[PDB]
């Protein structure tokens, strides 16, 4: 079900609409989460979803975490990732469900959890590299002497879906370019309705350049570097929506240094 | 402050041996220096010689605070990195030459690996601050290393890492302290170079006396190399910074005697110490007050501002005698100096049975024998 914590338009609306000064935000997001379940997989039968919510509930209480990411990441990466040979590998008997929850979620979060959290041996360099597989002395023997055989690679440009996404924070407005050129078709606006009711080009750029925004502050804090003031202005994730940010008649721009030149690459 | 400054801008127009020292506080004020300098010159945490294990080499020191400042500079944004552990590697293994009581034959072959021939240690370290300084994008680093007042000898150690690795045009020492004790450990290491037979045998003055002279000669010419006088700093003292009897007195110090001293209260430095010393000593304002409080100015920032902190804390204890809670303060400034002097010790037989005495025995070290009874501090000895 965490997969519905990671991927919910009810939530993202809710939190986003909310400000960022609430606090006990349980009850609404547990309800999110209901909903999401009841339209992602509606065939649940309606007490199991409580009973799943209980139990998380229950680990994060008694292993003193709080309702987030970082506790959600956590839960995934030990129950499917592992150390083994070499890098992390995923369960074989989990291999299954983990591509069940790859189709709605990103990987390379969990991939970094569980590397902070629960590293190998500190003697493997770890270079990030997707996807995640399990591990088979056999069929690694028979990879290494004979490889794949790659045939059918037409979905999606030529690449996968994760990459698109940092495509699109380089180049947000081409993203939206695209989306409004496309927008107008009948087809994809039955899409856009079906995925999230009320989506419109507008809040799309308006989340892409939030996202950006997003990035941005938590690279300034995770580099450690002096948390600008007008975070204190920064109350509202609307707010967010803007390339700058009025603190007192003040405007500042979010960008800041990266320590590679790439700062839209996976790695 | 005014001297750091002059020293700042001395060793800035050195880049453009190379050791820069400071006679003599000290720490305080190369600590300042070094803040100073935060034209491209990094400088080095500050080397405390005193504060490090009996084994260690001044230059593998000198490694682990470059290799902390390359390490984060480089975590801070590589082959410049897979490049510095290939030097780390090369100091490591060649790191032996130090420490090795005798030579292992297998260290041969290895100095026959592979630009002057053999394993120079000191050529690596080179190459090092080659790559320190071109990674840090600086024309050079500063090594600042503390007084060896309360271990002089380990300074020897730092010498030798100077002499022999740090003859570079991209590095800069800072050595601080006293050159008497420089001279001293110098010549006592000088001396122990000659074999103990030749002056078991040779005890006679004559030949004493030439050996004397050439180790003299040593010492004096190799601290001329190493100590080069013009990158020297004399420093200015503390009455130097305060007028002699107030024909003078650019700067004036100021200190704080009450706990309220708003900053307009600050009774001068020289007055609270006639003050202090007068009413303490029920002494007038007259002359020889004035030159008694000068010969109190030269003593040592740290003895005087504890003697000065003391007497007015427990002037303000007992407030809410002057010349007992004066004594009281003496006592703990020269305590080591009055016990040295063999006198009176114990505090419950002061009386003045023991103070008569003791002001013999003061008179009869003193000499004097004719104003001795007068107890000026005029004599040699600071004691």
């Amino acid at each position: 079900m965490e997969r519905f914590l990671l991927n919910s338009t009810v939530l993202l609306y809710r939190l986003s609409t909310v400000s960022l000064d609430e606090v006990s935000l349980d009850e609404r997001v547990e309800s999110s989460v209901f909903l999401a379940q009841y339209e992602q997989a509606r065939s649940l039968p309606d007490h199991v979803a409580k009973s799943a919510w209980s139990y998380l509930v229950q680990q994060i209480k008694q292993r003193n975490m709080k309702l987030g990411p970082v506790a959600i990441l956590r839960l995934i990466a030990e129950k499917f990732i592992k150390n083994e040979k070499g890098g992390p590998k995923i369960d074989l008997p989990m291999f299954s469900e983990w591509q069940t929850l790859m189709s709605r979620v990103s990987c390379l979060p969990i991939i970094a959890c569980h590397q902070v959290f629960n590293p190998g041996p500190a003697s493997q360099e770890y270079s990030f590299r997707w996807p995640l597989y399990p591990y088979h002395p056999t069929v690694e023997d028979y990879i290494t002497r004979e490889c794949l055989h790659e045939t059918h690679q037409h979905l999606n440009g030529s690449t996968s879906a994760e990459e698109c996404w940092l495509d699109a924070l380089k180049h947000p407005e081409a993203c939206l370019r695209d989306f409004e050129k496309g927008w107008a078709s009948q087809e994809m606006k039955q899409l856009c309705a079906q995925i999230d009711p009320s989506l419109t080009p507008r809040i799309f750029k308006d989340r892409l350049q939030i996202a950006c925004n997003i990035r941005e502050i938590l690279c300034r804090v995770a580099q450690g570097v002096e948390l600008p003031e007008w975070i204190a202005s920064m109350q509202n994730p609307q707010q967010l929506a803007n390339s700058t940010i009025l603190h007192n008649g003040r405007e500042y721009g979010f960008a800041t240094v990266w320590p590679i030149d790439d700062k839209y690459s996976q790695e | 402050k005014s001297l750091r400054d002059q020293l700042v801008e001395s060793i800035r127009n050195s880049i453009a041996r190379n050791v820069f020292f400071v006679d003599g506080g000290k720490t305080t004020f190369i600590n300042s220096v070094v803040k100073s300098l935060n034209v491209n010159i990094k400088c080095l945490p500050t080397i405390d010689p005193t504060k490090l294990p009996r084994h260690e080499p001044i230059l593998v020191t000198v490694t682990a605070r470059l290799n902390k400042m390359v390490s984060d500079k480089l975590k801070g944004y590589r082959k410049q990195k897979e490049q510095w552990q290939n030097h780390l590697a090369q100091l490591q293994r060649g790191l032996h030459l130090l420490t090795d009581k005798e030579y292992k034959p297998e260290y041969f072959s290895d100095a026959l690996k592979l630009s002057i021939g053999g394993q120079d240690l000191s050529e690596i370290f080179e190459e090092l601050v080659k790559r320190a300084c071109e990674i840090l994008d600086c024309k050079a680093i500063l090594i600042t290393f503390d007084d060896i007042d309360t271990q002089f000898d380990a300074g020897w150690d730092v010498l030798e890492s100077i002499r022999k690795f740090f003859n570079s045009r991209k590095l800069v020492v800072v050595a601080t302290g006293d050159l008497r004790l420089y001279s001293q450990l110098i010549r006592g290491k000088q001396y122990e170079n000659y074999s103990k037979t030749l002056l078991e045998q040779e005890k006679e003055s004559v030949r004493l006396a030439e050996r004397g002279y050439m180790v003299e000669h040593l010492e004096q010419q190799y601290l001329l190399k190493l100590f080069p006088v013009q990158k020297r700093i004399q420093l200015k003292t503390m009455l130097q910074l305060v007028g002699e009897k107030g024909k003078a007195g650019k700067e004036e110090i100021k200190v704080k005697t009450e706990p309220s001293m708003q900053d307009i209260d600050a009774i001068d430095v020289r007055q609270a110490i006639g003050d202090a010393v007068r009413e303490g000593l029920n002494l007038r304002e007259g002359s020889d007050a004035d030159m008694y409080v000068n010969e109190l100015l030269k003593q040592p920032v740290r003895l005087l501002m504890q003697v000065l902190q003391d007497f007015y804390t427990k002037k303000y204890h007992a407030t809410s005698s002057v010349p007992n809670l004066l004594r009281n303060a003496l006592y703990g400034s020269m305590l080591s100096n009055i016990y040295r002097a063999g006198l009176n010790y114990e505090q419950h037989r002061f009386g003045m049975d023991s103070l008569c005495k003791d002001i013999f025995t003061y008179v009869k070290q003193d000499r004097d024998f004719n104003t001795g009874f007068y107890l000026r501090p005029q004599s040699e000895s600071e004691a």
